[PDB]
Formats: structure tokens, C-alpha cells, sequence
């Protein structure tokens, strides 16, 4: 089950919505 | 997907090939081409995050109405090794002409 | 109509015309024009598609569908009361009753300001191509063939390329088949003759089927026994 | 007990599966019989006085055939977490009478207009901690409710410490202050009790309640004292007493309608359900149509009951036996 | 990785799945991973769907060559589906890396095998043959059934399972 | 069976021979060809295990409606040496002109 | 002798052959001799042609269970033939003697099995697939494609190979296929 | 040659009789 | 079919071969 | 290849489980 | 989808790739 760079890009864009930085605490 | 890409490229290339040979394609089929590439950009864009698996089912079962509708769109071929009736290659090897309390036995 | 309107594509007429060596330069471009001319000149209502489509009225005016050719009726969407032709000369014009309507182009002039109206209209059955779709009734096909033949022979005779006897024979045949087709597409079926009979024999006459959508034009008129 | 019926209901107890009528030896056996042409389904069951069948189920006329587990017929005895409302005072106010009212609602008669009211009481004193309070009020709530001389069992009352916070220490009329030796009590748990049950004459019915508090003055205001929140129940009564009553009713459909009316003179029916075990229920509900202008349905149902051993093996063998003989899609639970 | 036998039992009570890994030398490291069962309702193109009908993990059975071959016999009534009007999709997975000498296209973790009950089709063919016996005329329903079965065969062997289910639901159920 | 295979091979070979000489065969006859090779496939696969002798009887009696129906399907010929009226090659060998108590007598 | 897996890879690269002598003890002695590959252009009625496409002697390797079972992964580009427009004939010759009391016919030293790429034929048949949906009309293209395939199938199963070549030439010799890209598409 | 189910019943039953 | 005894013996012989 | 919402939910939940 | 574990390991490998 191979992943290309694009699939990882979709994973990044999904995960970014859930996580925030130190400043946002 | 990487396959909606291939189908869309094939469809529009066939469209412009027909417009090269002839000077007319049915707009009832240009509608199908429009729907097809609109769906592919829908699914390969920023709107692919709003789809559930039920939505995926519905989208695939609606796109398969376009499969053999016109010559531009074809039935896609996937790598398959199945069939409705399979072959039985199991082999029979009993132990010195023995049986169980009710039935036969093997190795 | 006794028979059914099974639809076939327009070049079914060119299957039949081009048997004649003098009609070999006819085309789908000519077939379309002369077929529309024949459809209109015959004016048979069984050839059109019955459709119903609702619109809203802004102020005594409403947008009309694209494919409309004729209006069977117009009614109010909420009451169901049908509309009549507008005899009034000053409808939407004020100074210093029963609803009605009028249609000219893509605009319908009703006597109501703000309401939704249901229009039962007739259109043409189209093909996968945006072209007319003709009945396959061989009477209809033969009459349309004779129409196109008669027009083409009229042109050739104006040129002097056809004997006058030939054109006279073509016109005679076309006239007889035009009458035949007119009767074929008009004479009622058995099920339509039941509707006509129920309309005809009425001890208490019913004269208000226009208010409804002619729903009860054909219902039987049952008298109780005393 | 008396149940509602859809024009009939007849019960068979599936104590065994014998696969043919020639192996029916002990009482309570079951074979699901059907022929090759799957049009009739019936159950040759061994009664204690011979072999008896059911009405013949036409397999084109079934409506639902659903088998239920034994976990779905257990009444969960509800609990209440009685605590100190920290908004009024975190500590017991040292002069007030701390009274809690239990408002029971089915009493000795069914309607919610038959009620019963019991009370617990503690005078709060200076220096009395909240753990010394729940040690003093669970005893006073047990002396009124877990008494030996009451007519019927009303509630079971526990204490929960803050160290363990999962196990319940039971408080009764005989428990003293020296037996409950803990300094971290944080709630009083008031749990329902299973009422007494008699076969056929006294059905399985429960007494609900609501722990209601009384007003105790703080800074002049008469603020309600506590809070009671419905915590999830941890004790359930088994299915032993509903199916034991269910064989008592449905045996009168196939047999004598009266049960003891005149006792030199009765037909003593022998019952097969142990009331001390849990049981699964399977209901094949069907009807009987004719071939006329008067056709439609005389609705029926057949209840089969097999014993539940924890993983429902004795019921699933019956479903696996009905599915092959009759060809129905009864879901193996 | 391939199927040995993938059949529904003649008694219409078990769904037989007997999977094996290919005998060639460079699947020595490769094993069998899981068995996921889907029907015509829960199928998705991209592998097995969520909320599947029946998941099976093969370490659970055993306590390494035993793990290369697996055999299952699922009581269909326990799956709460109709054995006669259900089309099962059987996925299998590998959880194993082949060697570096594999010819290209052979390294694929997943396979799929479709299953249906041939008893109703057999009964329909017998009924149509009985009709043919009377007056020796071929019913058109028989030819329609034959050609629709061939259509589903083509759809399955080309992998076009959506239209395959469409034909199945439209013709061989309703 | 090994004979349905031969009949089907002959039938489709004749079918394509006609489509070579002509460009048309009756589709009412293509339907019989379709029935024939469907039965050939079904009986020579994993579907034959559901066949009883009554089913075999019905299948054969349904297939023989196809026998002389078309030119493609033809009546099969089997190895037989019988008839509705068999021969009498028994020989008469009287013994010492000996009648029995009622009947005559031979060896 | 019998065939376990005789197939062309769906990527149109590899002609896969997997032969194995029968497991019954009658044939314990017999061993595989060679693998000869022929096409419809180099086919002869009896035995392989004297101008085959590929020869592979089994005995030029480890010499007994390895000898009884042989497998090949021939790449088609080395054979200078088209994967889709070619019909291969696989001949397997055995060296040995089967022990007596075997029923006759089982002791056939030679076995033949053909090969065709069915993917382009499915590609053709999909074009007429949807005719099955449309009632009131005979699905003539679907029927024609099915009969075209089954002609080859039956002519193969009956041993009538010459007419099978004739039908293949008539129907499917002009088949097209996407030639596999030499740079191995990387995935797993 | 073609076997029905009854042929298989005969064969299997007679084999178990000899085992 | 009748399956006279030598047919059963043939079946035994074949089956017992790869036994 | 294609992802749905549920695929992302599984991936993110499995990330958070092991962090 | 039905993700295998090794796919998850690939995902975290490529996410901690930009660590």
C-alpha cells in the first residue's frame, strides 16, 4: 500500500487544522 | 485517485479529436464531459475533505452512469483476478485407507 | 388516436425519400425544415409532448419556459382554479374579478400581481441531438415523404426540370395522404370514445370542467335510483 | 403474570435438540421439524406426558422472527449519588437539621398515586466533617429503610469512600459507627431492591423513588440542602422471574385455562422452567390466511425459550437448527 | 498470494474461504494478515470499507508456515445476511515485505474474490429448460438471464464492481 | 460428457462459417446456440454437482428440442446395435423325436 | 503432467508458466525435459516446429522434486513479440518412463497448452456491455464478442488448433495494448 | 461421462463401507 | 449408472495411489 | 489514491493514541 | 479503507521525516 507525496500532503493539510503552536496556548 | 485523471484526459482528447475529424459533437455528451471533469477537479482539490464513504459510494455509482454513455467515456479496466465461479485446486490425500467415526480423512 | 406514437429519429424519412433518384440531394438540413413545416401545417396535438411547469408572477408578468409552443391551460398553484383568456384592454394599468391571462412571447400577462401559476403546455419531443423526433407511423412517414417530395418537385417545376403531370400526380397523392394522416391522428380510440360518451350523455349537464383541468370531462354521470 | 397477546401466544421450552422425533427421551426436548419443500414449520416438543406439536407455521406467512439475548431483559436497579451541594456549604452547618425525604411511588398498589415517604435525619454539629456526616446519615437512612420490621424491601443503601471509590460498603440497621471506620466518605448511594416474587400470582414489579432534600438555613436564606444525580446502575435482576411467569401464562393457551380454582379438583400441570436461571427468548410471529374473499390474517406468535449459559450456546443451536430445516434468516445472536 | 477455493457450501450454510500464499521463493518473508468480508451494501472501491461485515485477524487462531495457509468456514446465518441474495467480497492482506528480486507488478499485498450462490441460478436454468421442453421454444427470459450473467462476469473480471452490483440488484434480486 | 463439447464446437464453427459466407444468421437461432453453450459451460464446471438424475433427464429432454431445430445443431449419433424388432437366430435341435408329456423337447 | 498456472501478466510484461508432474506415484519416475514456445506463425500440427520462439531444457540446472516442478517468468520483450496480438503454444516434453499398470492415455509424454491476453478482448466487450441494459433490442455486439471468444475456447479444448489460429487471425490479431514502460513503476 | 449426485453418493458410501 | 465392482476397485486404486 | 473523512479520522486518532 | 499497521508506521515515519 504505497503513498505518494500528494497523499502525505493531504495528511498534512488535515492534521494542521487540529494542531496549533506554543503561542496559541 | 490518479484514474479520474486518465479518464478525463482520454475523454477530452477524444472530444477534440472528433472536433478535428468532424465539426460537431452532441452537446448531450459535452454535458457528460463537463460533469466528468468537474467531478475530477472536485475530488482532486480542497473539497475532497468533505466526503464520507457513503458519499464516495454515491459518487462512484453516479459516475458509472457515464461509463458507456458515449464513446469519449469508457468502462475503466482494473487489475482483477476474480470471477463469479472460482476453480477448486485442492488435492485429496487420505491416510492408509482410514476413516473417522463417520467420514474420510487426509494428511 | 387508435395507434401509439413510437418515436424514431429524423433520418428515417431520408431512408425513404432517397429511394427516388430525383430526391438524392435532400439532406438532414432540408429534412429538418420541411419536417417542422409539416408538423406545424398539420397541427396534430398527439405529436407534441405534454408538460407541466410552474412559474412565479412578479407583477402581472411571468417568465415563460423555453420549449413552449402552446398552452393547454393556466391555473393558480394554490387554489387550482383555471385561468381564462384576458379580454381586458387595461389589465396592469390603473386609474387615478375572475382571473385571466395572455401570452405572446416569453412573457405571460396574468391579472394577478404576486402568485405562482401552473402551466400545462405542449412541446416537441427531441432526440439525443437537439433535433425534432418524429412518429414512426407509416401513414405519417408516407405523408411527410410526400410533403418533401411535393416541395422539391415544385422547385424543380418552377425551374422547368419536371413535367407538369408529374407535379400534378405528386400533389394529388400528397393531398389524399394528408387527409388520411389528419384522420388517423384525430379519430378517437375506444378508450377516448368512452370519455366522449360520458361527456355526451348527461341528464344533468356538466358545464364547468374548465375550472378543473378538464379532469372530469370524461367521468360517467351516475343517477341514483328512487 | 398477565401479558398482552396478539390474539394468541404459546411458549415452548427448548431444553434439548434431538434432530428427530425418535430421539425425544426426556421432558422438554425440541426438534424443529420441516419437510423438503420448505412450506411448513412446526416443533415436535416432548411434553412431560407425551410428544406434542405446535400450530403449523406457513413459512410464506411469517412477520418477524427475532431472538433476544438474556442481557436485554434485566431490570437495572437505579442508583442515586446523594452528596453535599458545595454551593450552599462545603461543611455541614453546625446548627441545622439535615433531613432527606425519599418519595416512593408504586407503594403496595401500582398507580403513581399510591405513594410512600421515608426520611433520614442528622443534626449537624460543630467540627463534624463531611465524612463524619455520611457516616452518620447512611446509618440513619439504613435504620429507617434497611430495617428488619418493614413490610417490603424498599432500597439498598451504601457508602462510597474516596480511596477505593468503586466498591460499596453496605450499611444496614445493625451497622454501628465503629464498623464504618473510614475518614473519606464522599457520597451516599441509594439503590433499588428486587421485590418478592411468587409464581403466577405476584408479578415482578419494582418500587421507584426520588431522594428529595429539605431546606436548611445559611446566612438567613433557606437553601435546598443537597443534590441527587442518577448514576449508572451496576446491579440487575436476572431473567429468571419473567420467563418463569411467562411459562405460567402461555401454558393456559395449550391446556387448562384455570390454574388452581378449587383444590381438591385441579389438573396439575408440570412446568419446565427453573426460576433460578437466565433464559433467552425467540419469537416467531406469523398468521393464517385463506383462499376466498375472506382471506386475511389471524395473527399468532410462538415463543421458544432456551437456557442462557453466558455465551448463548443453547439458544444459538436452536437458531442453527431452525435455519437449516426451515430456511429463515433468524439472526444468530 | 491467491485463492485455493472460494465457494459457498452446497448446503447453503457455510461460506468457504481457503487462502494461500504463492509457492515462489521470494514470498518466504510474506505471510497472511487478515480477512475482511463485505457485501453489495458496504463495498467501496478503495479497499475494504468501514463497519465491515466480518473482520478476521489470523494471529488469533495460531500460537510460521502454519500462518501461510488459512481456511475459514463461516456460518452465514451468524453473519445475519441472506445466503441466497448476498454477494460477498473477500479481501486478504499480507503484512510482509518480499525480496528485492521480485519481478515488477507481482508485489501486491491485497487481492479480492467475489462470491455468489449458484443454487438460485441453477433453479432458474432448470425452470427455463422445463419451459423449453414444452413446444421447444426458447423463452427470451432465459437468453436475458444468460447474457446478464455474462455481463456480471465481464464486470467482475474487469474489476467494475459498481456496475456489477447495479446489474445484480436490478436483475437477480428484484 | 465429452459430447456437448463436440456439439457446441461444431455449432459455433458452423455459425461463423455462415457469417463468413453470408453476413447474417437468425438471432432466433443464435438464441439456441447461446442456450447450447451455456448448458455446455454449466455441466462441465463447478455447477454440475447440483445435478440429480431427474435434473439430468429434464436437461437432456430440453436439449433435444435443439436437435434438428437449426442446421448448426444436429442430431447426435451414438454407437448402437439395437432396433424395435430384434432377430431370432435361435436354432432348433430335436432329440430322438421325443415329445415331452405335453410340449416338444430339444437339447 | 498438468498445468498449474498458465497466464500472461496483466501488465503485459511476463508470460507466466508453471508446470508440475502429477503427484500420483505412477508418474514418480517421469521428469520434465524441455519447454518449447511457439506462436500462431510458427505452429505445426504435430509436435513443436523446427523454428520455435524459445527453448528451455530443464536438465541444464539442479538435477528430484526441483526437476518435477518448473516455473518460468519469461519477459516478452526479449522474445521480440507483441503480448496482446500473439497466441503462444506451450509444449512440455517429459523424460522418463511411467511405471506399468497406469491406465493408458495418462502416459502422455507431451502436453500442450495455449495462451492469450484476455484483457484487450474484455476492452472490446466493454464497448457493447451496456447493450444488455437496453431492452427491446438484441445485444448483438455483446453476443458477437462472446461467441468470438468462445470459438477460440472450444477450438482449443477440442484440440482443433488450426481453426483456432484461423479464428484468432480473423478476430484478434489486430488487438492493441499499452506496451509496458521499461522503467519499473515503483509501488508496494 | 457425466456424474449426477447419486453417482457420488454411491461412490462415497461404498468407499466408507470398505474403510 | 450401476458402478459394477471393478469400477469401485479402480476408484480405490487411483485414490490410494497418491495416498 | 483517495481518502475520505473517516480515513483521516482513523489516521489522526492513531497518531494521538501513540503520542 | 482498512489500514494495516505498517502503513501507519510509514505515515509517522514520513511525518517525523520533517522533525
Amino acid at each position: 500500500m504505497f503513498f505518494t507525496q500528494e497523499d502525505y500532503r493531504k495528511i498534512e493539510k488535515w492534521l494542521l487544522a487540529n494542531s496549533r503552536k506554543d503561542t496559541d496556548f | 485517485m490518479d484514474k479520474m485523471l486518465e479518464i478525463s484526459e482520454e475523454a477530452i482528447t477524444r472530444y477534440f479529436t472528433t472536433l478535428s475529424q468532424f465539426g460537431y459533437k452532441k452537446y448531450s455528451d459535452v454535458d457528460k464531459i463537463i460533469v466528468l471533469f468537474f467531478m475530477e477537479e472536485m475530488l482532486a482539490g480542497e473539497m475532497s475533505y468533505y466526503v464520507t464513504q457513503d458519499d464516495y459510494r454515491n459518487i462512484v455509482n453516479a459516475l458509472y452512469c457515464l461509463a458507456g454513455s458515449t464513446c469519449m467515456i469508457d468502462f475503466p479496466m482494473f487489475e482483477s483476478y476474480d470471477t463469479l465461479v472460482h476453480s477448486n485446486n485442492r488435492t485429496f490425500v487420505p491416510r492408509i485407507t482410514e476413516d473417522s467415526i463417520l467420514r474420510s480423512t487426509e494428511d | 388516436m387508435v395507434n401509439n406514437i413510437n418515436w424514431v429519429k429524423l433520418p428515417v424519412i431520408l431512408d425513404r425519400l432517397l429511394r427516388h433518384p430525383l430526391l438524392t440531394d435532400l439532406n438532414l438540413e432540408t429534412a429538418i425544415q420541411y419536417t417542422l413545416d409539416f408538423i406545424s401545417a398539420m397541427g396534430l396535438p398527439n405529436v407534441y409532448v405534454d408538460k407541466i411547469e410552474t412559474i412565479d408572477i412578479k407583477e402581472y408578468r411571468g417568465e415563460l419556459p423555453c420549449d413552449l409552443i402552446s398552452i393547454n391551460q393556466v391555473r393558480l398553484h394554490k387554489n387550482g382554479i383555471a385561468l381564462r383568456a384576458m379580454t381586458d384592454n387595461f389589465n396592469a394599468y390603473p386609474t387615478h374579478g375572475e382571473p385571466s391571462f395572455k401570452t405572446q412571447g416569453r412573457v405571460i400577462f396574468t391579472s394577478i400581481k404576486h402568485e405562482k401559476v401552473d402551466i400545462s403546455y405542449k412541446a416537441i419531443m427531441l432526440d439525443d441531438e437537439g433535433l425534432p423526433l418524429i412518429p414512426d407511423n407509416p401513414i405519417f412517414l408516407k405523408t411527410l415523404e410526400l410533403y418533401i417530395k411535393k416541395e422539391w418537385f415544385t422547385i424543380l417545376f418552377d425551374m422547368g426540370k419536371i413535367s407538369p403531370a408529374v407535379l400534378n400526380n405528386t400533389q394529388q397523392e400528397y393531398a389524399f395522404k394528408a387527409g388520411q394522416c389528419n384522420n388517423e391522428f384525430v379519430i378517437p380510440s375506444v378508450s377516448e370514445m368512452e370519455a366522449i360518451t360520458n361527456m355526451w350523455n348527461q341528464l344533468i349537464p356538466r358545464v364547468t370542467e374548465f375550472r378543473r383541468g378538464f379532469k372530469n370531462l370524461g367521468d360517467k354521470e351516475y343517477i341514483r335510483v328512487h | 403474570m398477565v401479558i398482552s397477546i396478539n390474539q394468541v401466544r404459546q411458549l415452548y421450552v427448548a431444553k434439548a435438540l434431538k434432530a428427530n422425533t425418535a430421539a425425544l427421551t426426556t421432558a422438554g426436548d425440541i426438534v424443529p421439524k420441516a419437510d423438503t419443500a420448505k412450506t411448513t414449520l412446526y416443533f415436535q416438543s416432548m411434553s412431560p406426558a407425551g410428544i406434542v406439536a405446535s400450530d403449523k407455521i406457513n413459512l410464506k406467512h411469517v412477520l418477524y422472527a427475532k431472538a433476544t439475548p438474556s442481557e436485554a431483559l434485566a431490570h437495572k436497579l437505579v442508583r442515586y449519588s446523594v452528596t453535599l451541594d458545595a454551593d450552599v456549604s462545603a461543611t455541614p452547618v453546625a446548627g441545622q437539621n439535615y433531613i432527606l425525604r425519599l418519595a416512593f411511588r408504586q407503594y403496595i398498589g401500582l398507580s403513581e398515586e399510591d405513594q410512600y415517604f421515608k426520611y433520614g435525619e442528622v443534626i449537624a454539629r460543630s467540627g463534624m466533617t463531611a465524612s463524619d456526616f455520611y457516616k452518620k446519615m447512611a446509618i440513619s437512612l439504613a435504620k429507617n429503610l434497611e430495617n428488619k420490621t418493614e413490610s417490603t424491601p424498599l432500597v439498598n443503601i451504601y457508602l462510597i469512600s474516596a480511596a477505593a471509590a468503586s466498591t460499596d460498603v453496605p450499611v444496614t440497621s445493625a451497622t454501628k459507627e465503629s464498623d464504618l471506620t473510614a475518614t473519606d466518605y464522599n457520597q451516599i448511594i441509594i439503590e433499588e431492591t428486587e421485590q418478592p416474587w411468587v409464581l403466577g400470582m405476584m408479578p415482578q414489579a419494582f418500587i421507584p423513588f426520588t431522594p428529595q432534600f429539605l431546606t436548611i438555613t445559611v446566612d438567613g436564606e433557606d437553601r435546598l440542602w443537597g443534590v441527587a444525580t442518577v448514576v449508572t446502575p451496576t446491579k440487575t435482576v436476572p431473567d429468571g422471574h419473567l420467563i418463569a411467569d411467562l411459562e405460567y401464562f402461555c401454558m393456559g393457551a395449550r391446556g387448562d385455562i384455570y390454574r388452581g380454582m378449587g383444590y381438591p379438583n385441579i389438573i396439575k400441570t408440570t412446568y419446565l422452567v427453573d426460576p433460578g436461571a437466565v433464559y433467552d427468548v425467540l419469537d416467531i410471529h406469523y398468521f393464517y390466511t385463506g383462499s376466498n374473499e375472506s382471506v386475511q390474517k389471524s395473527e399468532k406468535t410462538i415463543t421458544l425459550v432456551a437456557v442462557d449459559d453466558g455465551s448463548h450456546t443453547a439458544m444459538n443451536a436452536l437458531i442453527g437448527a431452525i435455519n437449516t430445516a426451515s430456511g429463515l434468516t433468524i439472526a444468530t445472536l | 498470494m491467491h485463492f485455493n477455493e472460494l465457494r459457498i457450501s452446497q448446503d447453503n450454510r457455510f461460506l468457504i474461504i481457503d487462502v494461500s500464499v504463492d509457492n515462489q521463493d521470494y514470498f518466504e518473508d510474506v505471510l497472511l494478515d487478515s480477512i475482511v468480508i463485505d457485501t453489495q451494501d458496504t463495498f467501496v472501491m478503495n479497499g475494504p470499507s468501514d463497519n465491515p461485515l466480518y473482520i478476521y485477524n489470523v494471529e488469533d487462531a495460531y500460537d510460521t508456515q502454519q500462518m501461510k495457509n488459512v481456511r475459514l468456514e463461516l456460518n452465514i446465518q451468524d453473519l445475519k445476511v441472506s445466503p441466497c441474495s448476498t454477494m460477498f467480497f473477500v479481501y486478504v492482506k499480507s503484512k510482509g515485505t518480499p525480496s528485492t528480486d521480485t519481478p515488477c507488478g507481482f508485489d501486491k499485498d491485497q487481492i479480492l474474490g467475489t462470491v455468489i450462490n449458484l443454487q438460485p441460478i441453477y433453479k432458474q436454468t432448470l425452470k427455463y429448460l422445463k419451459e423449453v421442453e414444452c413446444d421447444c421454444n426458447i423463452p427470451k427470459g432465459f437468453i436475458d438471464m444468460i447474457l446478464k450473467l455474462k455481463a456480471i462476469e465481464l464486470c467482475v473480471r474487469t474489476g467494475n464492481y459498481p456496475q456489477a452490483i447495479k446489474y445484480w440488484n436490478k436483475f437477480f434480486i428484484k
